[PDB]
């Protein structure tokens, strides 16, 4: 798909 | 070849199965589940899956789903573009489920109203105002049925007005389970097999 | 202050003609339910305060609307203008279901009269190209629905409008039917606005 | 847009 | 309605005009270009395309292409996860046109050798020895076909030896134009169809 | 699709 | 240093037995072939240098050798062993098709008869479902090709295996066709070796 | 693998 999860930083 | 269809089937067994339990846990508010469950997903959909667009939509969901449930979070990135909170990035989610799903502005609007209700207010409780304001302004409708909310919300970031009705009757619970009702509702309604297959030889066994 | 004074009055009258709205679709008295669903429509832009009964009755307004002008495929009730009135009648069942959380079973035998309707409007008005869409987009999935399908295909395909299927489609008694099952999923109390005027007929 | 009355008109295909 | 429709028609044949002129440009060397219409491509992929299969595997080409353009620049990052340099991005896209164009192990192999080899050099070529030996790790094959290349690249690592004739023998511009090449050979050689009303009112013209 | 371009940072 | 002199001998020794694996195939020594295959094999581990020209025998040395191995359904040359030899064949020939920059039309007469030897040789042995779905994946976008694999698919269905198409079709002609495309792509040189040694065989 | 030998077997599906 692409992500489901984050990828920490904002 | 033969082992890569077989594993890809069973894949997609693994898939729907947990979909399935992620949808109970969100549903029953125990998110910490849902985001475990998630990741066993996530982990999942480096393999071969191969075509289903049961899947496809299946994914769409959890996707939308697992942004809404670190909604409140605005720590998170979910995007290449750190800029974006996680609801901003339920909103693109959602566009790309209008489009694939073939969903009228209609049928999408309501959901949508929420999203970016609870993207502005969320901002706001944090004192993002500067954020809650560009959210406001580049997604927010200016409907004339929604005009008076936009305008509250406008000033309730100029006053910095946490206290004001709007902020304090706000529900992130309400909100993301009637966001599951929105994205549940497009799709089927049936037992994963390897819950069935779970049903049946779970009571083999007795005493 | 004076301020949700004003939301209290405006839900009233909202109430107060959408129980004229259903009374005058009920007595067929379409061109009645038309005008009062015009005043509806003005309301909504003004404060209401959020109460499930009445985002559950727009919805079902909202339905009827379409349902009503279901036969003028002039109208678009959408931002997607191809989209008839009836097939906007069946997004609003969807909205329904999911809203007032109705089981797949309590609304499936009227998506299908909507969907039925929809086809065979679009075949009385000549819209063959339309009517096979809407059939292949909504009547292609469902198994229990087989031989209407096929046989409005060959209608579609021969155009004709002279198939008993076509010629004994009664509009009325589909919007009643309809009117009938939405009824079903709403409170039956009189508006309190109707109450005081019976009153206010007492003395007088 | 809860929209209760029609936006606008259809092109009809008819003939 | 209607007018996304027609919108949908219109852009797909811009894409494929862009996609034709920036596959020329790459043939040609004019890199710079080959950007410049990559970011107008880029900037259409918002809109609607609809559906066809022609145009994903026109966009899954174009990706790989893209990072293989950017390839000896290791501060750009076509990923989420900042690790990632263009080659190894690259070798990504290889991977979902092999699943997605149906691909044999065999026919994606060779381009797939060539992807690895560059991604290891470039890292090695700007003294990235500790990145260059684990891309060399993870994805360098092995097979008995490649192991001593394997072994003069890991040994090339060891002693830091930029002057060893692997590393000053390799042509970052014949790598690029191979494959271009490849790439090339699982898409119609049609014109697109501006091109071809171009070439046609453009001799309505003259004198 | 995804990126054809990239997000400038490494 | 002695170890450059390994990379020249190797090629020597590589380009001569593709002579005289080409001379046993043109032959219909493939029995001698396959030995010979098999010598190359084993060489392609060592180190050969790079030379556009081994590069290119080689691709046709794997064309020859799936094609010589094509009624050998039991044969694997790929990861996917699903992948019968004369599938593997056609892959080698659109390596070729982009390795060598040939044009379409240079290739696709070749290819077809590739297509067609793998969809028969699976219908003589009976793999109906095979036969089938290799026509689909390879003979169903080509309106070039319409009547041979509508001639094949009802040969499928009904298992005609005394069909004219499939009592006529012969193997050999294919091997020897394919032979001819591909060695029309190579050089016409005598390898080193094989004058050296007609040469020694002056004196002696 | 520019493999000029069979890799190993198929299983046909003959009969």
């Amino acid at each position: 798909s692409f992500n489901l999860a984050p990828l920490g930083r904002r | 070849a033969g082992e890569a269809r077989l594993e890809e089937a069973v894949n997609r067994w693994v898939l729907k199965f947990y979909f399935h339990e992620a949808l109970r846990a969100f549903r029953g508010s125990r998110y910490g589940d849902f985001r475990q469950i998630r990741d066993i997903m996530q982990a999942l959909l480096v393999r071969p899956l191969g075509k289903e667009h049961t899947v496809s939509r299946l994914l769409r969901v959890m996707q939308c789903l697992s942004r809404i449930e670190e909604g409140e979070n605005l720590d998170c990135s979910f995007d290449m573009e750190a800029e974006l909170t996680p609801l901003e990035s339920a909103i693109n989610v959602l566009e790309m489920i209008k489009t694939e799903f073939t969903l009228t502005e209609a049928v999408v609007e309501s959901s949508r109203k929420l999203v970016k209700e609870a993207a502005v207010i969320i901002c706001i409780k944090n004192k993002e105002f500067e954020k809650a304001s560009k959210i406001l302004k580049k997604h927010m409708s200016k409907d004339p049925t929604t005009q008076k909310l936009r305008n509250d919300l406008l000033n309730i970031i100029r006053e910095k007005n946490l206290a004001h009705p709007v902020i304090q009757n706000f529900s992130y619970e309400t909100f993301q389970q009637k966001m599951l009702r929105f994205l549940e509702s497009h799709l089927d309604d049936a037992e994963p097999y390897l819950l069935t297959m779970a049903k049946k030889a779970l009571k083999s066994e007795s005493a």
